[PDB]
């Protein structure tokens, strides 16, 4: 089945906030490679974070992961007006055919 | 690298449609590559496969619907659908993943690092 | 070895790209391909 994203997160400007990502470990003690989607509103899904805490390519320093065995953790702080958007938990496997897809959260800012 | 896509459009259900997606920077016939659609206002599903091997495999709510193939002279891909139904309607997307499978078996993962825009498609009466 | 009783504790350097992480802690690592196939040394006479 899906991952576990709470529908919706908020914040003030400037803070940090956290997107879990339940219910890793539930096929398989395979090595859970996990990854995140941005999608702005209109726009198509932008990968932002490999490897729980790995950034690639231009996304900044208020981006960071973490990880709790079944519960992945992406933080951002410095909130700011960009950051609204949808987010996507993912996660993949060896022997996987499709890594299994969160249900994706709103984040806003206040 | 980019990918590009072109068709979808309006159907009524049963009819059919073909959507295409071409590469650039990188040919399609060696790589890994995944369609999958949105419907509006929901969340991504998957819809179908193609490994480097150019096997296929489809998602079971299309399966004997859908159908992938090359088209290696324009480098692209071809999405035909027949059969359809109110649910495929949605925004497609054609994309692109990187992944590490040392001598047959696989090390390291990327993910989806190439995205088309999507292509609209409309399923009514 | 070699009295299958007395096991020992041994180390030894192998290049990053054979070796994988295991499915769990990353202090834990594997053989690339040993849940998947069998693997063979090669022999010195018969170096090809
Ligand atoms: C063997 O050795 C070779 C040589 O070392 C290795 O090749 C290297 O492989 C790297 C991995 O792909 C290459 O890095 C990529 O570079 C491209 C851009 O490269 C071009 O531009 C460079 C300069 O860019 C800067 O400056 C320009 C202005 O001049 C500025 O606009 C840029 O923003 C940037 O600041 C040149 O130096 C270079 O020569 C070349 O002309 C870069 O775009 C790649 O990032 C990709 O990231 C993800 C995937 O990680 C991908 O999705 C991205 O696309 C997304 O974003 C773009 C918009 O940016 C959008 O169009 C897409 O639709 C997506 O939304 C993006 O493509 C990546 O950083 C490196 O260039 C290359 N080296 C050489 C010399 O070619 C090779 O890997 C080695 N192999 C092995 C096995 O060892
Ligand atoms: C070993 O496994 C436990 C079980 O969750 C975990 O808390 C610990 O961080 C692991 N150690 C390493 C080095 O991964």
């Amino acid at each position: 089945s899906a991952l576990a994203q709470p529908p919706s997160v908020s914040g003030s400007p400037g803070q940090s906030v956290t997107i879990t990502c339940t219910g890793i470990n539930d096929y398989g003690a395979a090595y859970k490679f996990v990854s995140w989607y941005q999608q702005h509103p209109g726009k198509e899904p932008r990968l932002i974070m490999k490897n729980v805490k790995d950034r690639w390519s231009v996304t900044p320093n208020r981006f960071s992961g973490s990880t709790s065995g079944n519960t992945a953790s992406l933080t951002i702080s410095n909130l700011q007006s960009d950051d609204e958007a949808q987010y996507f938990c993912a996660v993949y496997a060896g022997g996987f055919t499709f890594p299994r897809l969160g249900g994706g959260t709103k984040l806003s800012v206040l | 690298d980019r990918l590009f896509q072109s068709g979808g459009g309006v159907s009524r259900p049963g009819g059919s449609l073909r959507v295409n997606c071409g590469a650039s920077g990188f040919t399609v016939r060696t790589h890994y590559m995944y369609w999958l659609r949105q419907s509006p206002g929901k969340g991504l599903e998957w819809v179908a496969f193609m490994n480097s091997g150019g096997s296929v495999s489809y998602v079971d709510s299309v399966r004997g619907r859908f159908s992938v193939s090359r088209d290696n002279p324009a480098n692209a891909m071809v999405l035909q659908m027949d059969a359809l139904k109110i649910e495929d309607t949605g925004t497609y997307y054609c994309a692109r993943e990187l992944r590490e499978a040392w001598y047959g078996d696989l090390r390291d993962y990327s993910g989806l690092d190439v995205w088309g825009r999507g292509t609209i498609v409309s399923i009514s009466s | 070895t070699e009295l299958r009783d007395k096991r020992e504790k041994k180390n030894a350097l192998f290049y990053k790209l054979d070796i994988v992480q295991l499915d769990g802690n990353s202090s834990q690592y594997r053989l690339i391909n040993c849940n998947t196939s069998v693997i063979t040394q090669a022999c010195p006479k018969v170096s090809f």
